[PDB]
């Protein structure tokens, strides 16, 4: 099996800049008929995979003259001429010159754009999910680059670990932030046992942390 | 044009058989073979073999002779690819490709193997909520299975300011939520709905944000 080697694994570019992945076959890679047959695909989170370049360089109609390709032997590089965010996805390399054919594992395109702070909002229960004998607290850290952020829960001024869900949305189309859901599960019987929810976040963007909370008597 | 279209997502238990249907308009089916691609969840593709429109001889990796059958009708424009005696490991998005050098992919077939049931979600309205310049409401969409919701606001009306997280699994079911930022010169008197679809099991609901 040839086994193909992409680099780097996730790269990181501003819009106008260029990019640069790396292929690299562990033998080469020209068929028994003397092609080569190395192919680039773009795959974005959305969708199925979309042909860029076929025969190492050969541009596929309606791929912009932005993205070129080029190599011999065991090396092989895709070139990103000038990044757009409509470029944001997963890049992989393959080749269909000896059986299997083999895929690289892909390399991940991130925009690099200027830090954001997270906005942050909290929310109670709401009064139907309390009456099935449950209570998520729900913390959503909306628009902040870099992709790092921490998030802690407090009950009654104490750290709670256990029963906190995270998701993080992948890259934003427009503006190239991410977002980010943390939610506190607990019963409605030790939810009903304390007054204070607090959502603390520490991100880059600030050396003290935004929190947001509410108490359950306050309004 | 040219497109390959397969059959929807799937529920399947341990053990079962799955029959998936790749079906190509746009040229003449029985110049191109057409490959088949798995990409278990995570990263990685992986190649499954491939099978000779014209004579249906087909072509298994390795790693996939025995349990995996591929067919077709021609009489039809469809390949089939069937999986035997299915393993939890066999969950992954399916996809039929045309060409021995590949060009064109179909959408992708996802198959979840599990013995987790078919289930509805429950849609709670996540308010502030009741009492600036700026609300942000939500919508959390509990205890579903299997992959994916539909959640639109609205009915598709609003699609500014809206994130939608990635579901995650909650012990043996999924959870999904999705948080809209309006004016808050616009709710509660605009009314804000958040419109859940679950096509596995068929559920609809419309939840009404009101002010707490
Ligand atoms: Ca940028
Ligand atoms: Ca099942």
């Amino acid at each position: 099996d040839v086994l193909m080697t992409q680099t780097p694994l996730s790269l990181p570019v501003s819009l106008g800049d260029q990019a640069s992945i790396s292929c690299r076959s562990s033998q080469t890679i020209v068929h028994s008929n003397g092609n080569t047959y190395l192919e680039w695909y773009l795959q974005k989170p959305g969708q199925s995979p979309k042909l860029l370049i076929y025969k190492v360089s050969n541009r596929f109609p309606g791929v912009p003259d932005r993205f070129s390709g080029s190599g011999s032997g065991t090396d092989f590089t895709l070139k990103i001429r000038r990044v757009e965010a409509e470029d944001l996805g997963v890049y992989y390399c393959f080749q269909a010159s000896h059986d299997p054919p083999t895929f690289g594992g892909g390399t991940k395109l991130e925009i690099k754009r200027a830090d954001a702070a997270p906005t942050v909002s909290i929310f109670p229960p709401s009064s139907e999910q309390l009456t099935s004998g449950g209570a998520s607290v729900v913390c959503f850290l909306n628009n902040f680059y870099p992709k790092d952020i921490n998030v802690k829960w407090k009950i009654d001024g104490s750290e709670r670990q256990n029963g906190v869900l995270n998701s993080w949305t992948d890259q934003d189309s427009k503006d190239s932030t991410y977002s980010m859901s943390s939610t506190l599960t607990l019963t409605k019987d030790e939810y009903e046992r304390h007054n204070s929810y607090t959502c603390e976040a520490t991100h880059k963007t600030s050396t003290s942390p935004i929190v947001k909370s509410f108490n359950r008597n306050e309004c | 044009q040219i497109q390959l279209v397969q059959s929807g997502p799937e529920l399947k238990k341990p053990g079962e058989t799955v029959k998936i249907s790749c079906k190509a308009s746009g040229y003449t089916f029985t110049n191109y073979g057409m490959n088949w691609m798995k990409q278990a969840p995570g990263k990685g593709f992986k190649w499954m073999g491939w099978i000779k429109t014209n004579t249906g001889e087909p072509t298994y990796a390795e790693d996939f002779k025995g349990r995996f059958a591929f067919s077709l009708e021609a009489s039809a424009n469809t390949a089939y690819l069937q999986i035997n005696n299915l393993k939890n490991e066999d969950t992954a998005t399916y996809f039929c490709a045309r060409l021995r050098a590949v060009d064109y992919w179909g959408q992708g077939t996802t198959l979840t193997v599990s013995s987790a049931k078919t289930t509805a979600p429950s849609v709670y309205p996540l308010a502030p909520g009741t009492a600036g310049s700026s609300v942000t409401l939500g919508c959390l969409v509990k205890g579903y299975f299997p992959e994916p919701v539909t959640l639109t606001w609205n009915s598709g009306a609003l699609s500014s300011g809206v994130h939608t997280f990635p579901a995650v699994l909650q012990s043996d079911l999924y959870t999904l939520s999705s948080s809209v930022t309006v004016t808050s010169s616009t709710w509660p008197s605009q009314s804000i709905t958040c419109n859940v679809a679950h096509p596995a099991s068929s559920t609809k609901v419309d939840k009404k944000i009101e002010p707490r």
